[PDB]
């Protein structure tokens, strides 16, 4: 089974969040299996939102039964939350708990509950220089500035580059909006030849940019 | 909170560490104990369920026990690709599922100094009105470094800020990100800029600097 979150990286505060699970590889009509919902606080740990079972029967966290609702379709799932604040920033991850132990998570989307306008991101290349190499080895990357909210997705050659690739966690700025540095080291043999291209996305704002680093 | 985690573990590779998992009458000692694993940027990952049950694929290296109120984790012949945050849970007779604060495991390997490297702002964030200039510490250990900035040889202070990643799954390393923020007028009016390095991997600080324009 493969489950798939899905809903706004962004959410006004007293709003209504709404996220569904699409769930692949099988039905949701036949035990034992809790259907969850999940949600982790940024950098911090996991707090249990309920269960669904195929049957229709439910369990709240009881600190958010009085404003979460948890549905069955006629192949998914939904989490709705009302009333949402900036307390309900987090992850949310929707999951299979097997009681025989057949247990996946989903990948987990963000949610950021915040009045604050949406900001496209710049992309600049931190381009490799001799003070950027040591040892054959050559650093380079991206910067990208100044963007809300979160995340950014960035990935090296569509996603050929995974090894010696750092993505830092974004900080936040005093403008209110977040920055991030995404570098990677590479064989400096391979500076003149082969093409290294900085692939930033950022949905919130509809934000693609292909970068070549020179 | 329920649950009560130690927030850190560590031991060396090869070596074995245990995970504590203390909690009360109404959700260990009246149930079982599960245990999920999270790899940094990862969802987490049922690692054991029904207090020492492994699913499919997860190593005999990983065991579980429970007694009483308390339960534990244990990790045998520590990996690299061990590191992560380790959370315990259980059902609670009147709070259902409940978590622990979780735990994060380090592995202790051997002494690694930083490989330092700087970036001058581009030309096209320049172009903004705004300079950033980067400073890379790249795969060291432990994690405890210091970066000092140097503009025209004089010390800086309150105009940088740093970010950290995740232990690497691979070579147990970390990497820093030190970016000092000018505005372009700032940047112009002086000549060099240097990141000075304090690591003990290292037997003095690493210096890397350049002067405006050059490479
Ligand atoms: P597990 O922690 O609890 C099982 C016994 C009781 C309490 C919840 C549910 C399942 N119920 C029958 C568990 C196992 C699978 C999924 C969620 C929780």
């Amino acid at each position: 089974v493969q489950l798939q979150e899905s809903g706004p990286g962004l959410v006004k505060p007293s709003q209504t969040l709404s996220l569904t699970c699409t769930v692949s590889g099988g039905s949701i009509s036949s035990g034992g299996y809790y259907w969850s919902w999940i949600r982790q606080h940024p950098g911090k740990g996991l707090e249990w939102i309920g269960y669904i079972y195929y049957s229709g029967s439910t369990y709240y966290n009881p600190s958010l039964k009085s404003r979460v609702t948890i549905s069955v379709d006629t192949n998914q799932f939904s989490l709705k939350l009302s009333s949402v604040t900036a307390a309900d920033t987090a992850v949310y991850y929707c999951a299979r708990f097997g009681t025989r132990g057949n247990t996946h998570w989903g990948q987990g989307t963000l949610v950021t509950v915040s009045s604050a306008s949406t900001k496209g991101p710049s992309v600049f290349p931190l381009a490799p220089s001799s003070k950027s190499t040591s040892g054959g080895t050559a650093a380079l990357g991206c910067l990208v500035k100044d963007y809300f909210p979160e995340p950014v997705t960035v990935s090296w050659n569509s996603g050929a580059l995974t090894s010696g690739v750092h993505t830092f966690p974004a900080v936040l700025q005093s403008s209110g909006l977040y920055s991030l540095s995404s570098v990677v080291t590479v064989p400096s043999s391979s500076l003149g030849t082969q093409t290294y291209i900085c692939n930033v996305n950022h949905k919130p704002s509809n934000t693609k940019v292909d970068k070549k680093v020179e | 909170s329920v649950l009560t985690q130690p927030p850190s573990a560590s031991g060396t590779p090869g070596q074995r560490v245990t995970i504590s998992c203390s909690g009360s009458s109404s959700n260990i000692g009246s149930n079982y104990v599960d245990w999920y694993q999270q790899l940094p940027g990862t969802a987490p990952k049922l690692l054991i369920y029904r207090n020492n049950q492994r699913p499919s694929g997860v190593p005999d290296r990983f065991s579980g026990s429970k007694s009483g109120t308390s339960a534990s984790l244990a990790i045998s012949g520590l990996r690299s690709e061990d590191e992560a945050d380790y959370y315990c849970a259980a059902w609670d007779d009147s709070l259902g599922t409940v978590f622990g604060g979780g735990t994060k495991l380090e592995i202790k390997r051997t002494v690694a100094a930083p490989s330092v490297f700087i970036f001058p702002p581009s030309d096209e964030q320049l172009k903004s009105g705004t300079a950033s200039v980067v400073c890379l510490l790249n795969n060291f250990y432990p994690r405890e470094a210091k970066v000092q900035w140097k503009v025209d040889n004089a010390l800086q202070s309150g105009n940088s800020q740093e970010s950290v990643t995740e232990q690497d799954s691979k070579d147990s390393t970390y990497s820093l990100s030190s970016t000092l923020t000018l505005s372009k007028a700032d940047y112009e009016k002086h000549k060099v800029y240097a990141c000075e390095v304090t690591h003990q991997g290292l037997s003095s600080p690493v210096t890397k600097s350049f002067n405006r324009g050059e490479c």
